[PDB]
């Protein structure tokens, strides 16, 4: 259990010893992926998101594979708020005390995003809280909250209002300009903010003609979608004043450190434990050496200097 | 470590046609125990992620070595990629997974019952060698689409208290028709059924034999993570629909109709 | 030179013998690629988008390889209509005058458009013209033709009515919702539509810790984003009643069937001629067979199923 | 067909820090004639598209074999898993490719200047043992950044009516310097000048040599279709700057400092 000063990153409400977070959705909430390597080795861990009731999620086939990337149309699968705050969380906290968690939370209206931020901070180990907003807004027409920065804007004052740990936001690429929404969400209050949530895709079965998942659409995920992740994290790191933690396709160490290129203080990984079971702590290993050679001392001294170094 | 390595290809060959038989050698072999378990295969692709679960079709402790029966798609599937391995190549394995086969609580008075699909098949083998030490009275029916895709019939008929039938669709060998067809025809009291096909194939076997408890019935699925994390593999519980059961993890196989785990 | 029935389709202007084109800014003006193999053997060519005047492009570098893509800031360097109208297109008609060619055009602002449209169509070999609208607006604060209904429609009206050949119109993915789009297009009087273009995304140089392209940004292509190309695809063939020629990440047979069971009536393929030459060719050659096993007795069969069994 | 072929891996071993010498063998060979043609070279895996643009350091009509020398870069990239190649592997190859180096016009009398730097020196080996032939008088110049990355020095020393001058940044050999150095020290009238190596090493030699008309300059830049088509390798013609030079296509060899074809 050696730590190391060089990989740390300080975050609203997160202070973590190395910058590696299993993205929300692709980890449970630990419980499978602890029986194959120590969690305390990770940074933290954006766990699945909670809504107010149990979701069972959309019908299967959930998955198809994609050049570099997958669909996924899981649909938000969960126990629900109570047994999340009463099983789930305390199971992270009874053999992880110290590991900081970093609570996803979706919904279908504001009110279900305001009751789930206001109690998911009860939980000692819940640190932060990443608000999913790609989800249907069913008091706009079913459109996406993150789809509309003045809709996006007033979710997040809501829920800041109530939150007892600071607010992340998970930014959608789907949308024609991403400046306008991450403006209004960090003049809403957000604490800080996350992108990207996956791009949306189709994959059709040649031989039924259908589309292979039931839900027809999917989102898109893995290397693919790593460029697209990286021009808006850089395009938002020139108009915003609080940190983000990048994601989108990252499966190795120099996706880090590129993520960090682009803006980024911190860098979740998701797709790419399907593949690699190993993935984060195999990247946290290769870190420092890599930094090496690149002559980074620090992600610290480099998150300062990418933000001094505008180019 | 235990749950993921670089298994070594010892042998490669098409057995039937797009039927490919590899034969993997390794640590994670030793790790094996209950048939009806699963390994998730990694394509030599860097441009395809995601693993494909493939049951195990028997094993071989002292020599190491586990055997995987499995069919293939055209040139831009996994699979096909996979079929091109030879001998010394090595496979990213993780496994084995899911919740097998129980065997234990079996005796060699219950007469056990085996019904087995296409490509549902190879993980039925192991069962039954397994079965076989019992010394319980087994019978094995098997279905086909056609005689170019039968496989395994070797393999089960060289195994003492095995009583094997076999069918095709289109009766290009064995009886005509679908296992259903020689389902009925048995006569006698069954224990326990083990099976593992077409879903159109489990839908009739457990509806033949609702009433039975010790009904095992192996699941298939599309997958992603394969440990029960991202929860694309679900179905849901006949005991409680509000309940998921996960496949990879929870399954493949489970007990009743609507599955219960 | 054996032609095949159950690959011929028939579009506004467009007669095609099979329905592969190799995409705009992926095979020139043809002279380069007609050394490896005859151009009859296509079914149509988007050449590289002309401008009324001269164009030399973006600084380079101006492209980065990605997990199964690339990114592209050419900046779509061209020697102008007088040129192209002189020159490019009379060598495409000398040389293979049954071969029909699609004019890919762009510019600045609705003059240039216009401009180019009510000229081009003057070559005997030009049988239809596809606008490429992910051109920054300088009338309108540089903002994309194609990220606005009205202006893309305003656009397609003008070009409409100065133009001698059918007008097709290539849609950008990068959208919150091209429905809207897609229809205002359509209402406009576009013939057909093409679709799509490039994503947008970024790499960085881990040494430099600058962006690999000059232009920092790029678009994004090949087989990465075929899922968004379908799902696209798909949403805007469900509310037009105008044909579509899909593109985005074909690189086999496969992909084109897929493109059909989209909505697609004929598969443009850009990228995947930069790793085979060859692609082309081979896909047509392929089709036959793929179809047979597909239960496919031909693509316009196969349109008139597809647009019947919306599903 | 003639541009393009599945070549065969006859060897591959590291000749310098990360710089692997591939030997490959085909009927392509058999379209060579000028060096500095290059090849464009597929990578053998899904997820990489682009082809990798690679000098011909050198060619064996009769055996059928072309040579390259090549740097690699992490885990991560094209290279590296093209290092990874074995004998009797196959390697995805378009060309010979591109405007190489003019030799036909170049007699005994003349005396030639060659400067080489880091990994632009393998096609010069082929222009040497091309110059070779017209027994003109030929001084060979090359530069480095360390003694773990000299290459081909065996080869050139070799080489009648060849002066061979190396020079290493850190002098760990060689002179020390780079190679722009030796290049004041050369003492005659120099009828062609070949050059290939860093673009600081081009400005440099092309600046020292502008009033030479016969001036070789081989040029590197990002590519995509390597044929002409997509524009990604441009340059601006310093005899007009409207007008593109392609260095896949026009290039990579140019005359003139700023360049011009
Ligand atoms: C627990 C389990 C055990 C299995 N055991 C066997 C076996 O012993 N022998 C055998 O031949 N097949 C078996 N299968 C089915 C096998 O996994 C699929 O045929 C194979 O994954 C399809 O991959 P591909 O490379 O051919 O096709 P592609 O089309 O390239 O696959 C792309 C993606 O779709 C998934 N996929 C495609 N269709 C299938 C479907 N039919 N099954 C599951 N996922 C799908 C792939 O796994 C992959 O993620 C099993 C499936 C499960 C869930
Ligand atoms: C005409 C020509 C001849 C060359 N001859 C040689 C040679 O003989 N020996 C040698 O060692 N190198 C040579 N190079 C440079 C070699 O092509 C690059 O070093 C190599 O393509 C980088 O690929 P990668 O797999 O290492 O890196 P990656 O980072 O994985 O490459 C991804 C993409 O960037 C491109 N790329 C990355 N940097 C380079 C750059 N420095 N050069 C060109 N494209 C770049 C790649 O080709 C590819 O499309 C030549 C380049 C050209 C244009
Ligand atoms: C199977 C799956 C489930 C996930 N579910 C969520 C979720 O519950 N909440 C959320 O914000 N994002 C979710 N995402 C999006 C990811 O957390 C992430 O933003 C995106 O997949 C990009 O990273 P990756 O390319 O490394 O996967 C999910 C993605 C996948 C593939
Ligand atoms: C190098 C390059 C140049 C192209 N230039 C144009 C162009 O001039 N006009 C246009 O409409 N699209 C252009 N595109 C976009 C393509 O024609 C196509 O819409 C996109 O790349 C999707 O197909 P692909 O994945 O098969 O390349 C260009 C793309 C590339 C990669
Ligand atoms: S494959 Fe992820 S839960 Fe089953
Ligand atoms: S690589 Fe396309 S023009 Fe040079």
């Amino acid at each position: 259990m050696t730590e190391n000063n060089r990989l740390s990153v300080k975050l609203p409400g997160l202070d973590l010893k190395n910058p590696i977070i299993p993205a929300s959705g692709c980890f449970g909430f630990g419980e499978e992926y602890a029986k194959y390597y120590d969690l305390n080795k990770l940074g933290s861990i954006m766990v699945k998101a909670t809504t107010l009731h149990p979701r069972f999620g959309n019908p299967t086939p959930r998955v198809a594979e994609t050049a570099s990337g997958m669909l996924n149309a899981i649909g938000l699968q969960n126990p629900g708020l109570e047994v999340i705050m009463t099983e789930k969380l305390p199971w992270l906290n009874e053999n992880f005390p110290e590991l900081p968690i970093i609570a996803n939370v979706a919904g279908s209206e504001e009110a279900d995003y305001v009751a789930v931020c206001a109690k998911i901070g009860d939980a000692a180990n819940v640190k932060a809280i990443e608000l999913n907003i790609s989800c249907p807004n069913v008091k706009h027409g079913g459109q996406a909250f993150g789809t509309d920065p003045e809709v996006a804007a007033a979710l997040v004052k809501a829920c800041k209002a109530v939150s007892k740990v600071p607010l992340y936001v998970k930014l959608s690429p789907n949308v024609t300009d991403i400046v306008p929404i991450a403006k209004a969400v960090e003049a809403a209050g957000a604490d800080g903010l996350t992108m990207i949530n996956t791009l949306m895709g189709v994959r059709f079965d040649l031989k039924t003609r259908q589309p292979i998942l039931a839900n027809i659409t999917g989102g898109l995920s893995g290397p693919a979608i790593k460029p697209v992740a990286l021009k808006l994290i850089h395009q938002v790191a020139q108009d915003v004043d609080i940190p983000i933690i990048g994601m989108g396709g990252v499966a190795n160490a120099q996706d880090v450190l590129e993520m960090y290129m682009a803006g980024a203080s911190a860098v979740a990984v998701g797709t790419a434990n399907f593949a690699d079971p190993f993935v984060c702590p195999k990247i946290i290993d290769k870190l420092p050496e890599l930094m090496d050679q690149y002559r980074i001392e620090s992600l610290e001294s480099l998150i300062q200097e990418v933000k001094e170094g505008k180019k | 470590s235990q749950l993921q390595e670089m298994m070594t290809v010892v042998s490669q060959r098409e057995v039937a046609y797009n039927i490919f038989e590899m034969v993997l050698k390794g640590t994670l072999v030793d790790e094996m125990d209950l048939p009806g378990q699963f390994l998730h295969l990694a394509v030599p692709n860097g441009a395809m992620l995601l693993r494909r679960p493939i049951s195990i079709s028997s094993w071989d402790k002292r020599a190491k070595t586990c055997t995987i029966l499995y069919r293939i798609g055209d040139e831009t599937t996994g699979t096909y990629k996979l079929s091109k391995l030879e001998s010394g190549a090595k496979v990213d394995v993780m496994g084995p997974l899911g919740n097998g086969f129980p065997v234990a609580e079996v005796t060699s008075t219950d007469k056990i019952l085996i019904i087995g699909g296409g490509i549902g098949v190879p993980p039925l083998y192991e069962l039954a060698k397994q079965l076989e030490k019992t010394g319980c009275q087994m019978t094995i029916l098997l279905g086909f689409a056609s005689e170019n895709v039968k496989i395994l019939e070797n393999e089960f008929s060289n195994l003492k208290n095995v009583t094997l039938k076999i069918a095709t669709d289109d009766g290009s060998y064995g009886t005509k028709g679908h296992v259903g067809m020689l389902m009925n025809e048995i006569d006698f009291e069954v224990d326990a059924l083990y099976t593992c096909g077409a879903p159109a194939m489990l839908k009739a076997v457990a509806k033949k034999y609702d009433q039975l408890e010790r009904l095992y019935i192996s699941m298939e699925s599309r997958m992603a993570c394969g440990i029960g994390a991202c929860y694309a593999c679900v179905e849901h519980d006949k005991e409680d629909e509000s309940h998921a059961l996960k496949v990879c993890e929870d399954g493949p196989v489970f007990l009743g109709k609507q599955l219960s785990l």
